[PDB]
């Protein structure tokens, strides 16, 4: 992880132009539907019996919001993402038993929702390149304390 | 395997994609190359690998034309893709792990072009389609 | 797809494997759990995930017994694996990317136990076999 | 990268008990056969028509002994692997055009060869754990300069 000036500016600008309260809910609902095994972790969040219920699900919505605010901390400091997520990694492994491959899948759903919201001109190939590098660094940090 | 409902979902979204097929192909390939530069390994004989360059445009069309044709072949993608699987394996020698990378970028591009239509249910079906298409391109390897 | 020769090759190496099937299962599972601790996420309900522990020995047998039986069903791996794919998908909710992880570790263990016999050609055939097995376990997902 | 003393000791101990001049050729031969799209890069290296052809190929052999000696400098400094492979990474990318996914596949072949050589007791689960972590860091380093 050596950020170019362009990548840093792309990531900060991108983050500033999305509503995490819109995106978080959308990306988590999308994950639970497209990668259905992830429901393993959310069966207590009310009705997830259908695609529609998941997408109208207030609890899943609230939880998507916390994921996104979880990422705010990474954006605030692109140079120390590994330490930012140390505690969160431990929690997801040892308390929650989340397969860390699902962090990759969630990141991919975040990409898809950001692309839908911004469109292909604003979310250009170079913006996606910086966003992907950011997400890969985040995903690695989240997985780092699994043993 | 695709369900009846997956197939109906795929055809419906392709209704929106087809009128923009060339542009979508260019966008998908451009993004795979820039965002996942590991894939540039197969394309260094091109004049350019920059987004929207002439070689990327030309090949983007080639890819999308094939995928568009697969949409009409969802009852048997493996049979439909055998010759193309052979070509990638034997002549081009593409590590098949890259097929999913292309699939991911197309999904990104579809979402970007058709945000309202690309619901999670539609996304699930298209991902199922593209994963099968990847598997079918991988079928004649080794 | 497995060729006729892939099928013969798998059957042949399994002749060496079978007298050590239980030990091989426990070794493969133990290494998945230890070398790829991402996979431990599914086994926190066991009394232990330690190599050679009771739960690991027991489940090592369950896995290998099933793979042993797959070898008798190489013509219809997908069908044979229909119940088990649904079980892993719906009951267990296992991310299917993990299936290739188990494959890799079994391959390592077969190599460790049968170095003379486990030639690149046999390895090739076993790897094709295990990847198909993984795909068939993934079929009833989504 | 955060190595434990146990991992450090295991990697150093393991690298010590293998002959790189034997394992290197076995691993590359195995790669060309199990992952035959990698033959793309070795068509100048002589005869590769059948698996038999590949395994006694002294070119494949000599470059096999080259790859493993390549890892020599990694074991030498487990704390600076990223910087060790900058030159090689750009060579494989820009001169040779090797899909860096073939590095992962080669690493896996190395693991298979070392396991077969040393057996299940010596190449125990904890040893493999350390060795895989090592290979993953090296693979990441070799892919670092692809743009
Ligand atoms: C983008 C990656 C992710 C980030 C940044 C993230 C962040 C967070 C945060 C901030 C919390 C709240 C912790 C607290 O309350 O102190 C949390 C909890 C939780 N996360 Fe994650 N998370 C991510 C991915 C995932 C994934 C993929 C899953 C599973 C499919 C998951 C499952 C959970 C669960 C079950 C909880 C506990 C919620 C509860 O107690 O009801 N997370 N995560
Ligand atoms: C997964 C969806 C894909 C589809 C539908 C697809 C389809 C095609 C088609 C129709 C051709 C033209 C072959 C002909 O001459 O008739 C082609 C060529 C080619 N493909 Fe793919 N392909 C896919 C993925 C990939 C990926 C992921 C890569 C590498 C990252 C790749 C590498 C190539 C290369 C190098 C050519 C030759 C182009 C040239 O030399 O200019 N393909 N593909
Ligand atoms: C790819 C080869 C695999 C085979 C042949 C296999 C086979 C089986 C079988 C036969 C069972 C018992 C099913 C029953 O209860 O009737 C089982 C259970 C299970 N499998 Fe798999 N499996 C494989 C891979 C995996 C992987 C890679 C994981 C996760 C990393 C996994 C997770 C589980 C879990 C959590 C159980 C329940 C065990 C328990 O609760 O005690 N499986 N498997
Ligand atoms: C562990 C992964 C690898 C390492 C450590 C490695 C290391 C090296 C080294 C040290 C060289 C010679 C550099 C010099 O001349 O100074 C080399 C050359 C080369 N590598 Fe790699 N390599 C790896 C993987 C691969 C892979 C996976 C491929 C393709 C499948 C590949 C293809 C080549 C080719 C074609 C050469 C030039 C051979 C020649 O001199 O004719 N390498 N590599």
């Amino acid at each position: 992880v050596d950020w170019t000036d362009a990548e840093r500016s792309a990531i900060v600008g991108l983050w500033g132009k999305i509503s995490v309260d819109e995106i978080g809910p959308q990306a988590l609902a999308r994950l639970l539907i497209v990668s259905p095994w992830t429901q393993r972790h959310f069966s207590t969040f009310g009705n997830l019996s259908t695609p529609a219920a998941i997408m109208g699900n207030p609890a899943v919505a609230k939880h998507g919001k916390t994921v996104m605010h979880g990422l705010d901390r990474a954006v605030q400091n692109l140079d120390d993402i590994k330490n930012t997520y140390v505690t969160l990694s431990v929690m997801h492994s040892e308390k929650l038993f989340v397969d860390p491959d699902n962090f990759r899948l969630l990141a991919d759903c975040i990409t898809v929702c950001v692309a839908a919201k911004l469109g292909p001109a604003v979310f250009s190939a170079d913006t996606q390149e910086a966003f992907q590098k950011f997400l890969a660094v985040v995903v690695s940090a989240l997985g780092r304390q699994y043993h | 395997s695709l369900s009846a409902k997956d197939k109906a979902n795929v055809k419906a979204i392709w209704g929106k994609i087809l009128p923009k097929s060339d542009e979508i192909g260019e966008q998908a390939l451009s993004r795979m190359l820039v965002v996942y530069p590991q894939t540039k390994a197969y394309f260094s004989h091109w004049a350019s690998v920059a987004p929207g360059s002439a070689p990327v445009k030309k090949h983007g069309i080639t890819i999308m034309n094939q995928i568009d044709d697969c949409v009409g072949h969802m009852d048997d993608l493996f049979g439909f893709l055998t010759k193309l699987s052979e070509l990638h394996a034997t002549k081009l020698r593409v590590d098949p792990t890259n097929f999913k990378i292309l699939a991911h970028n197309l999904i990104v591009v579809i979402a970007a072009y058709f945000p309202a239509e690309f619901t999670p249910e539609i996304h699930l079906s298209v991902d199922k389609f593209l994963q099968q298409l990847a598997l079918a391109l991988a079928e004649k390897y080794r």
